């Protein structure tokens, strides 16, 4: 049911807000579809840290070299 | 065992804790930081659930 | 929490049977929850006394 | 080979994960290739444990317990309500409740969480 699939990615920002993630929507979203596809969840993670990781370093290159 | 916590009885000392939450990056020891008091048979039934919840959350604020 | 800590072991030593000792417990430890903004009802003055302390940090920092 | 779809549409997933967090909009950046190259290497050959539905309950309790002793009783509830409600709501690939997608999710978000006790 549509609604519940809606109420589901609500309930995950919500978690998100709530634990301060910093996790939009849509990245709540497709966390959820690849781990439906069965892949690790801590594989996720650690690959979203990573990601993040890398996001905050380059950010705070630019912002050094601006 | 530096403050006179250490001349509490030993049966009183052994119920105060440190209570570590669930540690999350960006977190300081203000936020998980908290003392517990273990209440159980009949204590637990003056010393309910809620009670302990919070006494837990006097001692962490 | 104190007070409310001293009221709860008066109301223990004077308490007349266990649901008696149980009640006066629990409202003890509602008390301290309330004053220490720490029941259900205070949830606000918590956060904002979360918040003061936040801000206290930061310039403690 | 339907195998291929699966593996193509982990990386298409890993790569859009890349974009959106770490706002890598060009695929021909070579540091959104070492991104998407991350990502696909740890969903193809990780060593983790499948999802512990009670380590994500234990978390979110814990969660649950370290906003009520900051006193922040309404996100205590919150985030028990929450994540209660996600472990019994289906996914978007998975309709049954409770499934290994809602504890996987659930310990992202545990792994994800940024001081749950102190946040409004």
């Amino acid at each position: 049911n549509l609604n519940a699939v809606r109420e589901t990615m609500d309930v995950l920002l919500e978690i998100s807000r709530i634990l301060n993630t910093g996790l939009d929507m849509e990245t709540l979203s497709i966390c959820v579809r690849l781990c439906e596809q069965g892949i690790n969840p801590e594989a996720l993670s650690s690959v979203i840290k990573e990601l993040r990781k890398a996001t905050e370093a380059l950010k705070a290159a630019e912002n050094m070299t601006s | 065992r530096a403050t006179n916590a250490q001349f509490d009885s030993p049966e009183i000392l052994r119920r105060l804790d440190v209570r570590l939450l669930e540690v999350s990056p960006g977190d300081t020891g203000w936020d998980v930081f908290s003392l517990d008091y273990h209440v159980d048979g009949p204590i637990a039934t003056v010393f309910t659930r809620e009670c302990m919840s919070h006494y837990l959350r006097v001692f962490n604020f | 929490l104190e007070c409310s800590w001293d009221e709860l072991w008066n109301k223990v030593q004077q308490a007349q049977d266990l649901d008696h000792i149980i009640a006066a417990h629990e409202v003890f430890l509602d008390t301290i929850i309330s004053r220490c903004l720490l029941d259900s009802d205070s949830r606000a003055l918590l956060n904002q006394l979360r918040a003061v302390f936040d801000q206290i940090i930061e310039l403690q920092n | 080979p339907p195998w291929s779809r699966l593996d193509a549409q982990q990386e298409r997933d890993v790569r859009e994960l890349v974009r959106g967090v770490a706002g890598l909009q060009d695929e021909a950046d070579p540091n959104f290739q070492l991104a998407l190259n991350f990502a696909w290497s740890n969903f193809r050959f990780h060593r983790f444990l499948d999802v512990n539905s009670h380590k994500i309950e234990k978390t979110i309790e814990g969660i649950y317990e370290k906003f009520v002793i900051h006193s922040d009783l309404s996100k205590a509830a919150s985030w028990k309500r929450l994540t209660e409600e996600f472990l019994n709501a289906p996914l978007p690939s998975i309709k049954e409740i409770k499934t290994d997608a809602h504890y996987s999710i659930l310990s992202l978000l545990l792994c994800l969480s940024d001081s749950p006790s102190n946040s409004s």
